[PDB]
RNA sequence: AUCAGAAGUGAGAAUGCUGACAUGAGUAACGAAAAAUCCUGUGAAAAACAAGAUCGCCUGCCAGUGGAAGGCUUUCUGCGUUCAGUCAAUCUACGCAGAGUGAAUCGGUCCCUAAGGAAACCCCGAAAGGGCUGCCGUCCGAUGGGUACACGAAAGUGACGA
RNA sequence: UAUUCCUCAAUGACCGAUAGCGUACAAGUACCGUGAGGGAAAGGUGAAAAGAACCCUAUGACGGGAGUGCAAUAGAGAACCU
RNA sequence: UUUUUUUUUUACUGUAAUUGUGAAAAGGUUGGAAGAUCUGGCCAAAGAAGGUGAUAGCCCUGUAGAUUCGUUCCUAUUUUU
RNA sequence: UCCAUGGAUCUCCGAUCGGGAAACCGUAUCCAAGCUCCGUGGCUAGUCUGCGCUCUUUGGACUUUGAAAACUUAGCGAACU
């Protein structure tokens, strides 16, 4: 997940469920998966993963959505991060009004002498190229 | 990432031109071509890393390219380095291998024109330079 | 003493394979095919027809004597003939129902027929190997995938 | 006998070089005076 | 390859052709730095890493085959 | 021979044998294809061609003879032109900024 | 053509200008009181080239060794004789092509300063600029002082003529 | 209203290779000078290279034939029209 | 949010389409070669110009235009604090 | 091949980060913020928190204007004749 490999990541959690260790994987290797698939950039493997997390029945607490709901509020998304926000009220989680911060990447926002002398050259080399060559 | 050194290289463009040796078997030492701004460590460390060179050490010299002057044309060839590389182990080139015959026939025809003792060594390092 | 200040001709209306007829010269009332075309002179060379002798000494590789090979003719020297008539015409530009250029013939006394592009022209001058070399990678690894953005598969080793 | 020209590189570079000749208000007319000629030495 | 270049570029000054203690330099990239004593002190972290995978079982060459192969 | 003995002989064409033949340089359709550590070892082996052609070059030209099929620098070398615009392209569309520099940062570094 | 018009409109001379070609003339000269001789070979051609033998000249300022200053490939090898060499040269500092210069210690770079130069601050001046290098002061500059960290100093010094 | 380091288009009882810019040709070059600076010369085979295979005599073809070409003293290698 | 699309009409040194398109016949003679000459058709909003084996409106590249393309306007860039 | 548009790469001096015999040498600037990885320290030991760098992003701190013929407006201002 670290080399931003999300499909092998998936297969070899399955793998990890193949091989009887997925007691293993309880809530803090999932949120630490969450927290390194935000870090690089990957919110909609993020998803998927915050998804099967719930589908494995793991519970998530306010720490998972409270990075889920940053970092969608850092990429300009306040209506899924209020979704997630009904989600985690409906679930039953202590969540809280909050001021998350937005990137400052998501917000939304005669030719010279020495290019004539340049388009010049360029028509003088072209003059200069539409006669006929002389062999030798 | 870089937290592994300072300058890694990922792509290395060194070039790297052999010269061909006199002999073809006890090769202590042989010489190459490559840019003037090439440096001793990254010679030894191109020719280790990719190649797998046994590189004992590297010497390096400085040459002008050809010129010819006619008075006002001038014509010319690219400066180049000169990098003499000494080898732990002694190697050899193989005589089928092209253009070595040929290489091998045309200095020689250029250059046309028993009483051994106890404890004699018979292959010894022949190394040129300071 | 290429003497004159001749511009090169741009958009050319005669093709390597054309069937003409030498309008000008030596030759004058020949037909023959365009073997080539040489673009840098404005001449085209027709396949047979404008003859010259070359003393051609012989070293260890070529052989000596006397050859008898095409001399190249002026383009303008050269004219297509008309598919009906038979007889040199100009050459017009149509405009086909999916939008394609055409050549028809041109000038009065013409059918006005659809002059064919030659079919040599779409045959390599270099046939391709039969047999790939020892560095050529074959293919079939060529197409091998081992990328995919989407899933993330062929990343780096950051 | 001994003649006028005697030389040295450095003394050369002292007195004609480019920075000698950027160093002075003549100097750097001597250096617009010659590339608007067009030689191809500027400075010597 | 031969190119042309000026014949004013013979009098640009070059260690070769200069007194012996005019010095240039040819772009390296330094590797450590000097002492006052007049030495020189190799730092490994300035040093080139150069990290080159094995090759050994590698399908891919240098040229593509240019045999005929469908339409 | 077939395969060269020591890493000397590998400045030398030994599949050289019948006219050789070789291919056309790579396309940057099908290098986009190709992973990260399939480009880089496709990197090193254009390199090594190229230097085994350089040196064959130049030790044909020492001794007034011929460099035959001349055309084999320009393909390798426009190859390699096409792997690192490949690997740019890759590295321009990532989308964290931090893997983005490094990306670039391994594609340029020297 | 003709009739008119516009002139950078007419050469034998300006010790006129440029180019070409004569005369002197097959003349002077072939450049330091060391010096040549022969066998063989090469070649179309050999006093002048290769190799050898004999003879001579230089030995503390023309003549040997290593190198600074300057030069910048003249170095070496193969091919060659159009140019050059005071030649009819096969030879060459000449033409073509290829090759050759390897450093922890040599010489530089680097540290340090002299004479000197320049910035900053300050002073002066129609402009441009000129001065000032310090009482607290910076950066260059060997022809000299230095050779296995960095920082500091009310310690010694480095440190010197004939 | 002034000027042209510049662009585009056009004109000439303007010049035509000692003329016209110093430069029609790789010129601010070669060359000269310590330096500031001074400062050249040199255009044209033929329609097309078809640029003379081969023979003879010289060490060596640029010669004499042959052949190419309308024409070869139109036969040159920064130069061959007259 | 995005896509298809109603979209008027003319003007431009726009020196736009590098180099798009762009008219117009055949014989005899001489000559190395035809554009010359004799017979004899045709185009011109095109007889500016440069080539082609001599002096070519119709052999070639162009040239006048005509078409396309893109600036204007009709088609207000408005609304909210 | 070529064209149009948009991209990737894009050495050095002039020259401006410092030095300089132009085309060379030396150069991780400095300081606030928030983030993946990295390493080490400490608790009553579990979605526990607190200290750091390197490099990445957004800012703000020092300072880098800069050339160019003639025309214009000014300052100073000859001599030959
Ligand atoms: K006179
Ligand atoms: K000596
Ligand atoms: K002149
Ligand atoms: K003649
Ligand atoms: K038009
Ligand atoms: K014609
Ligand atoms: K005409
Ligand atoms: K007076
Ligand atoms: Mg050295
Ligand atoms: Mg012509
Ligand atoms: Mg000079
Ligand atoms: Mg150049
Ligand atoms: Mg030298
Ligand atoms: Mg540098
Ligand atoms: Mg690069
Ligand atoms: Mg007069
Ligand atoms: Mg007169
Ligand atoms: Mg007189
Ligand atoms: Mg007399
Ligand atoms: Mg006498
Ligand atoms: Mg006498
Ligand atoms: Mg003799
Ligand atoms: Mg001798
Ligand atoms: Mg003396
Ligand atoms: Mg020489
Ligand atoms: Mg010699
Ligand atoms: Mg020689
Ligand atoms: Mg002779
Ligand atoms: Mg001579
Ligand atoms: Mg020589
Ligand atoms: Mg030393
Ligand atoms: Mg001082
Ligand atoms: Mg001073
Ligand atoms: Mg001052
Ligand atoms: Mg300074
Ligand atoms: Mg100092
Ligand atoms: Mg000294
Ligand atoms: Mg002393
Ligand atoms: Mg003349
Ligand atoms: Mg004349
Ligand atoms: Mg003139
Ligand atoms: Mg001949
Ligand atoms: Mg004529
Ligand atoms: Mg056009
Ligand atoms: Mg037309
Ligand atoms: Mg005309
Ligand atoms: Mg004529
Ligand atoms: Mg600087």
């Amino acid at each position: 997940y670290q080399a931003a490999r999300i499909g092998e990541g998936d297969e070899m959690i399955d793998k990890m469920k193949s091989a009887g260790y997925g007691k293993a994987l309880d809530k803090k290797e999932y949120y630490g998966f969450l927290k390194i698939l935000c870090g690089i950039e990957r919110l909609e493997h993020a998803m998927s993963v915050f998804k099967n997390m719930k589908a494995d029945g793991c519970k998530p607490g306010i720490k998972t959505y409270d990075l889920l709901m940053g970092k969608m509020c850092a990429n300009n998304q306040l209506t899924r991060a209020n979704g997630l926000y009904k989600e985690a009220a409906r679930r039953g989680v202590a969540v809280s009004p909050k001021e998350y911060r937005v990137d400052p990447r998501f917000l939304k926002k005669r030719e010279t002498l020495p290019e004539k002398t340049a388009r010049k050259r360029r028509r003088l080399k072209q003059i200069n190229m539409s006669f006929v060559k002389k062999p030798h | 990432g870089s937290r592994l050194g300072r300058r890694v290289v990922h792509f290395a463009n060194l070039p790297i031109k052999l010269l061909m040796p006199t002999k073809l078997t006890n090769i202590h030492e042989f010489a190459l071509r490559t840019i003037p701004s090439a440096t001793k460590i990254e010679i030894k460390r191109v020719l280790e890393s990719l190649y797998g060179f046994e590189v004992e050490k590297v010497n390096t010299l400085n040459m002008d390219g050809k010129k010819k002057k006619r008075g006002g044309l001038l014509i010319a060839k690219a400066d180049y380095k000169k990098a003499y590389v000494t080898l732990k182990n002694p190697l050899s080139i193989s005589g089928d291998l092209f253009p070595v015959k040929f290489i091998e026939e045309d200095r020689k025809s250029k250059v046309k024109g028993k009483k051994s003792h106890w404890l004699d060594q018979k292959e010894r390092r022949e190394v040129g330079g300071y | 003493g290429w003497k004159a200040a001749e511009k090169l001709i741009r958009h050319w209306k005669i093709l390597r394979g054309d069937n003409v007829m030498i309008i000008r010269g030596k030759d004058k009332g020949e037909t023959g095919t365009v073997k080539r075309v040489i673009r840098s002179q404005n001449r085209v060379i027709v396949e047979g027809k404008n003859l010259i002798k070359k003393h051609i000494k012989g070293g260890p590789d070529h052989e000596g004597g006397i050859f008898t090979v095409e001399a190249p003719l002026h383009a303008s020297n050269v004219q297509v003939v008309d598919p009906v008539t038979g007889r040199p015409c100009k050459v017009g530009v149509k405009y086909l129902e999916d939008g394609t250029k055409v050549r028809v013939a041109r000038g009065t006394g013409t059918s006005g027929s659809i002059i064919p592009r030659p079919e040599i022209l779409k045959i390599r001058t270099t046939p391709r190997p039969t047999t790939a070399g020892p560095k050529d990678t074959p293919m079939e690894f060529v197409w091998e995938q081992t990328y995919d953005a989407k899933t993330g598969k062929g990343m780096p080793d950051l | 006998p001994k003649r006028t020209f005697q030389p040295s590189t450095i003394r050369r570079k002292r007195n004609h070089g480019f920075f000698a000749r950027k160093a002075t208000k003549g100097g750097r007319r001597v250096i617009a005076r010659r590339i608007a000629k067009g030689r191809h030495r500027v400075t010597a | 390859s031969f190119r042309r270049k000026r014949a004013s570029s013979l009098d640009i000054l070059s260690p070769k052709r200069a007194p012996r203690d005019f010095y240039k330099g040819k772009n390296c990239k330094p590797t450590g730095f000097h002492t006052k004593k007049g030495g020189y002190v190799v730092q490994p972290d300035k040093l080139p890493n150069y990290v080159i995978p094995d090759l050994t079982g590698f399908k891919l060459k240098p040229y593509v085959s240019q045999c005929p192969i469908e339409v | 021979v077939k395969i060269a003995k020591n890493p000397l002989e590998e400045f030398f064409e030994f599949d050289r044998s019948k006219p050789v033949v070789y291919g056309r340089g790579w396309k940057a359709s099908e290098l986009r294809l190709k992973s990260w550590d399939d480009l880089q070892k496709l990197w090193y082996v254009l390199l090594k061609e190229k230097n085994m052609l350089m040196t064959q070059r130049q030790m044909l030209q020492a001794q007034n003879m011929m460099f035959p099929n001349p055309e084999r620098i320009p393909k390798v070398r426009r190859s390699m032109c096409r792997i690192k615009h490949v690997l740019t392209e890759r590295a321009i569309e990532e989308p964290d900024p931090r893997r983005s520099a490094e990306m670039k940062r391994m594609v340029n570094g020297m």
